[PDB]
């Protein structure tokens, strides 16, 4: 009955998946798309995401992971506001490998600080 | 020429753009003073308002419509060190670590604008830095992006994101 939490940041260049324990002091596992893929052009692939999330859900279940919650940042843009695929499909991947999953929390980091908007 | 100096607070933007004013000769303006004394801020009333040889700084100057954005980087770690110099609280540390692991603001130049160049800080002089910057305006190169990737130096940055549960 032991939870974790997957960390998902979408990048422009890469997608990282670091699952750490329920307190988020340990680390269960980190991969990241640079990881398990030859080619730099393929590390933002989603196909890239969901393979390095396969690879982390793995690494969980053996260490007795049963479900994580899940805190996404996945950045887009100002004009289009636009995340892509990635952090989903590595979400998605994560339950296909066999995790259960909980919370799902959008964190997006917002830089900030200088003017401030409305 | 309108260049907007922008990134992650924290970044350098400030100092990098004092310098790149001097060096090239244009004038340095900043964003903020800019806003107030032009009378929370409104982006369109702001990108109204600057609408000379200009280096502007800030992190909503790449939201301006300006001639070419410069994308200040910096590893992250660097980023959490010198927020955590001014004082900011825990959380809005580790918000904009965050921020500059993610390519927030890269993600939204390269969407704003065509002129973007990407310039890595990472161990580089101020100076050193301008001169970069000064070399590719003169080459004259309008774009480059997609030269760092800071999931590389995911483990060094841990100690400043927030992770806990
Ligand atoms: N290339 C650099 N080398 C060493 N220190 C730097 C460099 N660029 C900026 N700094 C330092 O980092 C701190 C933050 O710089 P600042 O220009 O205020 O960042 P920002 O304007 O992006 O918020 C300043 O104290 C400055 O002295
Ligand atoms: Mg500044």
């Amino acid at each position: 009955e032991k939870w974790g939490i997957a960390h998902i940041y979408s990048s422009y260049n890469n997608t990282i998946i670091h699952i750490t324990d329920i307190t988020g002091a340990e680390t269960i596992s980190r991969w990241s798309g640079g990881m398990v893929v030859k080619a730099d052009r393929d590390e933002p692939s989603p196909y890239a995401a969901m393979l390095a999330a396969r690879r982390a859900a793995e690494e969980a279940l053996e260490k007795g992971i049963v479900g994580v919650h899940i805190r996404v940042r996945a950045p887009g843009g100002s004009k289009s506001k636009t995340p892509g695929p990635g952090a989903q499909a590595a979400i998605r991947a994560l339950a296909r490998a066999g995790l259960k999953i909980g919370r799902v929390e959008d964190v997006t980091p917002i830089p900030h600080d200088g003017t401030r908007p409305k | 020429m309108l260049i907007a100096i922008t990134g992650t607070p924290g970044v350098g933007k400030t100092t990098i753009a004092k310098l790149l004013a001097e060096k090239l000769g244009y004038e340095y303006v900043n964003l903020r003073d800019f806003a107030l004394e032009k009378g929370e801020v409104e982006i369109d009333e702001l990108a109204y308002f600057v609408e000379r040889n200009v280096v502007l700084d800030g992190h909503l100057s790449h939201l301006m419509p300006v001639d070419l954005v410069v994308v200040l980087r910096a590893h992250p770690r660097i980023i959490g060190e010198r927020l955590r110099e001014r004082g900011y609280s825990k959380e809005k540390i580790g918000e904009n670590v965050e921020a500059e692991l993610v390519d927030a603001i890269l993600i939204e130049a390269i969407d704003e604008h065509e002129n973007v160049i990407e310039v890595d800080t990472t161990n580089k002089t101020p100076e050193e830095i301008v001169e970069e910057i000064i070399g590719l305006i003169k080459s004259g190169v309008k774009r480059r992006v997609g030269i760092v990737d800071w999931s590389e130096v995911y483990d060094e940055i841990i100690p400043y994101l927030r992770l806990g549960g």
